[PDB]
RNA sequence: AGGACCGAACCGACUAAUGUCGAAAAAUUAGCGGAUGACUUGUGGCUGGGGGUGAAAGGCCAAUCAAACCGGGAGAUAGCU
RNA sequence: ACACAGGUGGUCAGGUAGAGAAUACCAAGGCGCUUGAGAGAACUCGGGUGAAGGAACUAGGCAAAAUGGUGCCGUAACUUC
RNA sequence: AAUUCCUUGUCGGGUAAGUUCCGACCUGCACGAAUGGCGUAAUGAUGGCCAGGCUGUCUCCACCCGAGACUCAGUGAAAU
RNA sequence: CGAUGUCGGCUCAUCACAUCCUGGGGCUGAAGUAGGUCCCAAGGGUAUGGCUGUUCGCCAUUUAAAGUGGUACGCGAGCUGGGUUUAGAACGUCGUGAGACAGUUCGGUCCCUAUCUGCCGUGGGCGCUGGAGAACUGAGGGGGGCUGCUCCUAGUACGAGAGGACCGGAGUGGACGCAUCACUGGUGUUCGGGUUGUCAUGCCAAUGGCACUGCCCGGUAGCUAAAUGCGGAAGAGAUAAGUGCUGAAAGCAUCUAAGCACGAAACUUGCCCCGAGAUGAGUUCUCCCUGACCCUUUAAGGGUCCUGAAGGAACGUUGAAGACGACGACGUUGAUAGGCCGGGUGUGUAAGCGCAGCGAUGCGUUGAGCUAACCGGUACUAAUGAACCGUGAGGCUUAACCU
């Protein structure tokens, strides 16, 4: 593909 | 089946008044006070008929001391003893479950008189 | 049906107008109660000249209910407003002298003979 | 959903063991003409019966 | 358990200590540190502060 | 779990569903032969014998409760004067269903539906 | 004693003279005419199977024709059987009929269950259904956790899910008798029987007496 | 007369749901706030990268912004995988 | 990126009811939105109704439910009147 | 108090019962007069609380209507 | 650290007893009730609201009790996001400042269409061996096992009085689970009626379409509980704690060392359900198959003609059976489904006509008309005659029985 995405915004765990 | 309608028509009694719902209908029922037997008097206006044969009911709505009273009526029952029709009313429907809002003047409603 | 947070009418004159009932007493994890059992209410609502004041928690006794309560012969009884008889709550032995309203055959029982002693009607 | 290894063929063919069609088998003969048919279905010139039941 | 804020320890970690002292009724509520025993020493600093301020008041009052 | 109930849903709402039966109830009056599904044939027998039901006798009214349903005056003058007194000795069950073969669309059981006719 | 095989034909009422109207189910019962008397000289128990109601000769295949014509009795539907309670012996052939109910108080109906299908939990095992608002995405009606965690790793046996309901073999026991009706040939019982319309009935005598 | 009120076009997205490998890389459904002015929009120009612009979020600058993209130093460097 | 539920400026613009370009049905005109047929399980969405209680549910009246238009009577604390 | 750790500091009201709210008590860790203080009519898809109506939110769910989910015919992926 | 999502809440629970109650007992500073402490016993149950995001805690009221813990101090490929930890902004403090604060508070997108194990169900093939139709026995496994209040005993024992038994029996309650619409309700967009706005049938009347089923009012059958019954047991065996009898070692004493009799919701039954895939594949009854040949590695061998038997399968009508399979009834020798007649129920005096009224409208025929899923009949229609699978009596060895 030519635009690959950004991810998707992951588990906080801080 | 013939079965159930032959069990039935035996326990039917074959003298109920016909009375169209609207009616001021005036019911005597047998009440067992311990050791006592009285027949008691409930005098109101019929809001609902449920023809089911031998499994038939009529409501008779009454408006007493305070607030009204609502009791159901098995036909086909012994503990009721008699059913008098006192005044014949006048609705257009089978129902009248709207006279249960109505209170005072607005609870009464047409006479026959056909 | 009287179950928790219910508005009830007071039946007698013992002064209360609204009560709110707060738990159906007798059994735990009850829903509701019946035709003659007993609840605890709180009172929302009082006249000046009542012998209780407005806040008083105490015992009360359900009478009418626009449920209806089931006579054995397969009829119903259906009120129109539910009604309650306040109780002092170690005897019960009601407040009111006068009672406004029909009650019910089978609140007759050896503990409530005040108030069918005072009903007007059944 | 996401798998953590991918199945075999013997897995695979496994699976498609009941997949298998079932023929019917049961061609019927007509009374009048005796052209093959379903059971309870009509020929393709309307015979059913030996009766001309479509007319056409 | 600890209310506030702060990190992960606030979920799993209890960081808060109520003692209670039965024959006077006396409650000491203390959230202040991280370890318990930081907070133990300051709810038994305040208790004996509590019980000798009660038993003081109560005989500056006789 | 539909026990002891009738009516075949058909994926359609009840509006669709009796504005389709009207028009093909009206279709198998006027053409006295159609071709389409099994389960509308199976219901549409529940709907088209009503209709010859109240064509067994002619009146003023019976042509009002007959013009209520099909919507249209041709079908009602197809009644009450060819119908009915060509059915006047069979009692019930005017209708017969003949399954063809499969439809090549969608492969559903396709059926002509018609009455007892076609003798002239 | 034995019990009888029955049809359920109906609910209905039965009006008392002080005034309690109980209600009763109408269970008819046939000829239960015995079919074959086992002993333990053969299957190490002592029961006797019987059938009722009335087949057609077209339907009874020719092993159940031979096994009717070793009794010589006339077909019937069904095929049940009853132990027997060391006090009585029947013969083959003997038409029993609703008289042996006339001095019992109590009995036991065992019927199949009507069919409600692929149900839910909360129909079934009469689960809590979880609120319908504030956030709730998805999970109205699913039964939500069933299992623990890793250290179990698995569900456990005999967990409380969703499947099939009805269609058992249910049994409501100690249920009143009412009335033993010979000519009408019926058996009116005190309460609710498992089944619809039209499903056999085995009605046996209360063991809990 | 009103940076007036309710409420269509129009502008924006406050709540909940549907989606969340979606009809679509921000949408739809049912309710919303403004809707004669600090409003919206078309057309054509001007301001540009240690800069432009900002009723100010360190936002936006071609779906990428605490320093855009393209090409070249450059095969930078990397005790690191 | 698609034969994509998104966006795109200006003009004409009727009948009934309606204050109205709102909304309900129609005329002129264009369409039925390029997968259908069955059965009416659990579960999911948009909804409708419901005995008795009326927020006891929940972090939270969130969501739902309820009021809603014209004419007339009357309208409290406070106030920059 | 958007300030406050001790603290759910103390009193009263509201509720049967209120770590929230209101009016105060000042013992102000660590308010404070243009990085403005105290009040303030009207206003706010503003934070919190209470009162009435209203209801499936709940007690406790039950049924029904359409779109999927189930089957058949045709086309036919993806993360891994 | 080339990713294990945690606190609290909702649903769902599982297990241990260091037992909160119920149960059986010992001591008591146990007159009875109510108690204190301890042993055995996990079979069952083990709160409702305010506050706080809070687990916890306090309060109010019940209860017989408001048990402690483990399961990633359970459970987000079951659900929120209130709090803690993204980006904005403020109050107080520190720092000249950028900024920081387990010191708050305001607000802030939580993805996944199930490949494997597991679980809830439901099917196909094959096996049990000659096959099929049924009926069960039964290994084993699963469901449940809670108890309040009142009365009799009995105001009895006990107790100066107040108070108040143990054991046993009966009735009525709460929760749980099962069953069913017989009663009462809810739903019942397939039944009837009222009405608003518009359109159509050339117009009145009447009817139909749309506007959430237009708004509603009821309401047939089914489903459902709030409606109605049912059950937790009684009894038996073996016991834990404990109480014992006889009884030596050890002239006594001793519940134990030999033995015997008691003794709990704990264990097995007894109550109910699944179940011979229990490959250990069980038992009983019944039905059906008794025709010739050649080839030969004379093998429990293969092939040819004739017959297809009991039964099963396919199709259709279909169901208070069901996702699909599967199960039940029927297929013309028929009441399985649809249609029709009658009855019942529901809505409620259809249309037309006639009369009164200027009119809306009112009355009579009429308590009519229409009736879905109901009941009892009626072949009127559709389930056709047939074709398909399944076979020539069934292996070896041993013993007892008749020849």
């Amino acid at each position: 593909p030519v635009y690959i995405p950004r991810p998707r915004p992951p588990h906080p765990r801080l | 089946s013939n079965i159930i309608k032959q069990l039935e028509q035996e326990q039917m009694k074959q003298d109920v008044p016909s009375f169209r719902p609207g009616d001021t209908v005036e019911v005597k029922v047998w009440v067992v006070e311990g050791s006592k037997k009285r027949l008691q008097a409930f005098e109101g206006v019929v809001i609902a008929i449920r023809n089911r044969g031998l499994h038939s009911a009529f409501t008779v709505r009454k408006i007493s001391n305070g607030e009204g009273v609502e009791r159901v009526f098995q036909t086909h029952s012994p503990v009721v003893d008699s059913i008098s029709v006192k005044r014949r009313g006048a609705v257009r429907k089978a129902k009248l479950y709207y006279l249960r809002e109505r209170t005072g003047k607005a609870a009464r409603i047409k006479e026959r008189l056909n | 049906m009287i179950q928790e947070q219910t508005m009830l009418n007071v039946a007698d004159n013992s002064g209360a107008r609204r009560v709110m009932c707060i738990k159906v007493l007798g059994g735990s994890h009850r829903r509701y109660a019946g035709v003659g059992d007993i609840i605890k209410i709180t009172i929302k609502e009082a006249i000046p000249r009542g012998k209780v004041k407005k806040g008083d928690v105490l015992k009360a006794v359900v009478v009418r209910t626009k449920k209806g309560v089931r006579r054995p012969d397969g009829s119903v009884i259906r009120f129109d407003g539910n009604a309650c008889v306040l109780l002092n709550n170690n005897s019960e032995q009601p407040i009111g002298t006068r009672i406004f309203g029909p009650v019910t055959r089978e609140l007759r029982s050896e503990k409530f003979m005040k108030i069918i002693s005072l009903a007007p009607e059944v | 959903a996401v798998q953590q290894n991918k199945p075999t063929r013997s897995k695979r063919g496994m699976r498609r063991s009941h997949d298998a069609l079932t023929a019917v088998t049961s061609l019927s003969v007509d009374k009048t003409s005796g052209e093959k048919h379903l059971r309870h279905h009509i020929t393709a010139d309307g015979y059913y019966r030996g009766r001309k039941v479509i007319a056409k | 358990r600890s209310s506030g804020a702060g990190a992960q320890h606030v979920n799993t970690t209890d960081s808060a200590i109520r003692i209670t002292h039965l024959p006077t009724g006396i409650v000491v509520e203390c959230q202040d540190e991280r370890s318990q025993h930081k907070n133990k020493a300051k709810a038994l600093s305040v208790l004996g502060a509590r019980i000798h301020a009660a038993e003081m008041a109560k005989r500056q009052q006789a | 779990m539909r026990h002891r109930k009738s009516g075949r849903q058909l994926n359609r709402n009840s509006s669709h569903r009796q504005a389709m039966f009207r028009n093909m109830a009206g279709s198998l009056v006027r053409h006295e032969i159609i071709k389409t599904t099994l389960p509308k044939a199976k219901e549409l027998r529940r709907v088209v014998e009503p209709l010859i039901t109240l064509a067994k006798t002619d009146s003023v009214a019976n042509r009002r409760l007959a013009f209520a349903r099909t919507r249209d005056n041709e079908i009602v003058a197809k009644l009450f004067n060819e119908l009915g007194p060509r059915f006047a000795s069979r009692a019930g069950g005017y209708t017969r269903i003949l399954k063809c073969g499969f439809r090549a669309g969608d492969n559903a059981p396709m059926a002509y539906i018609e009455l007892v006719d076609r003798s002239e | 004693m034995i019990g009888l095989v029955g049809k359920k034909v109906g609910m209905t009422r039965i009006f008392t003279e002080d005034g309690v109207s109980i209600p009763v189910t109408v269970i008819e019962v046939e000829a239960n005419r015995v079919t074959q008397v086992k002993d333990l000289a053969n299957d190490g128990y002592r029961a006797i199977q019987v059938t009722t109601g009335a087949k057609k000769a077209n339907r009874v295949t020719k092993p159940e024709a031979g096994h009717f014509a070793k009794a010589g009795v006339e077909a019937g539907r069904g095929l049940w059987e009853f132990r027997l309670a060391e006090g009585e012996e029947f013969t083959v052939g003997q038409s029993i009929s609703v008289e042996l109910f006339a001095d019992v108080k109590k009995v036991d109906v065992t019927g199949t269950s009507k069919g409600k299908g692929f149900a839910g939990t909360v129909k079934r095992w009469n689960f809590r259904t979880q609120d319908a608002t504030h956030g709730n995405s998805l999970s109205h009606r699913v039964p939500g956790s069933i299992g623990q965690n890793q250290t179990p790793g698995k569900v456990f046996k005999g967990k409380k899910m969703a499947g099939q309901m009805g269609n058992e073999r249910v049994t409501v026991q100690s249920l009143d008798v009412v009335r033993v009706d010979a000519e009408r040939n019926l058996l009116l019982v005190k309460g609710a029987v498992p089944g619809a319309t039209g499903s056999d009935l085995i009605v046996k005598p209360a063991v809990k007496a």
